[PDB]
C-alpha cells in the first residue's frame, strides 16, 4: 500500500 | 453493473439504511461514519485500512484513492442533509463511466465531478467527459462526490 | 493502539480477500506475500519500506518492529489454507490492548504472544498482561502472531 494508495487521501 | 460501480451503489444503500437503524445520536466526522460502516460489514471486497490519527477503518477504492462516507452537517449555508460519498483519484475513463451510471442508477440526490455539482443527479456522459480531466501517466486527477437525501 | 489494531484486523480481511482469488499455487515465504498485499495497498495505514518498486516491499508497526504476513504450510490437496500476521517488538502495553483486541474482534483463528499460542483465540486482559514482557528501555520484547483459518 505501497504502489496501489496515492499520497493525497481525504 | 460493473465491479467498481455496484460497489458504489452498495455503499451508498448500505449507509441509508445505516443512518436509518441510528437513533439518539449522529455522525459528525466521515473518519467515524465511514468506520461503522466497515464495522458493519458494508464494505466486505473493498481494500479497507486505518488511520493513525483516529484509529478508524478506512476506506480505499480501486485505483488508489481514497473513498470517504461523510455526514452533511451545516456549512454556514449548506442544509442539505444525509450524507455524501467522496473518492478521489478516479482515472477519466471511470470518472466518466461511473459518474454516469450512478446518474442512471444510483439513486443520488446530486453528483458531483471536481468542481460542477449536479444538484439534478443527472450527469451525461457528454458532460463527464468535458468535466473529467485527464490522467496524468497512470494517475487518475478526478474527484467525484455522489450526494444522499438533501 | 487503537491505529494498529484496526490496521491488523484491516490487513487481514484484506488478505482473505486476496487468497479467495489464489487457486492452483500458494506463497512459499512472508518476504513475497507480504509483498504482494502492499502491492495491492492492502496495507495502507502502515508503514511500507524497502523496495515496492522491485517487489521487495516490506511492512512495519508503530514501532519499527517489522510486520509479515505469511503463509500456514499452505497445500492441502484442495483449498488454500490459512496464513499468519507476525508483528515484532510490540511494546509491553501495546501487547496487552492489541492482542486482548484481536481476542473480541473475534476474527482470528488463534493469537499468540511470544511462546504462548492461544489456539481457542481467546485472550484475555488477564493473560495478556502476564505474558506480554517488559520493554527494554524503550524498546518492546513482544511478538504477536495472528491466525486464519486453521
Amino acid at each position: 500500500s505501497x504502489d496501489x494508495d496515492n499520497k493525497e487521501x481525504x | 453493473a460493473g465491479t467498481e460501480l455496484t460497489n458504489y451503489q452498495t455503499l451508498a444503500t448500505n449507509t441509508i439504511g445505516m443512518m436509518k437503524g441510528v437513533d439518539g445520536y449522529a455522525f459528525t466526522s466521515g473518519a467515524k461514519m465511514t468506520d461503522t460502516l466497515i464495522q458493519a460489514g458494508a464494505a466486505k471486497g473493498m481494500t479497507v485500512s486505518g488511520d493513525p490519527a483516529s484509529g478508524s477503518a478506512t476506506l480505499w477504492n480501486s485505483w488508489g484513492g481514497q473513498i470517504v462516507v461523510a455526514p452533511d452537517t451545516a456549512g454556514g449555508t449548506g442544509f442539505n442533509n444525509g450524507f455524501t460519498i467522496t473518492t478521489n483519484k478516479v482515472p477519466q475513463s471511470a470518472c466518466v463511466s461511473i459518474s454516469t451510471g450512478m446518474s442512471r442508477s444510483g439513486g443520488t440526490s446530486g453528483i458531483k465531478i471536481n468542481g460542477n455539482n449536479h444538484t439534478d443527479a443527472k450527469v451525461t456522459a457528454e458532460i463527464a467527459s468535458s468535466e473529467c480531466t485527464a490522467d496524468n501517466g497512470r494517475t487518475g486527477t478526478n474527484t467525484l462526490v455522489f450526494n444522499y437525501n438533501g
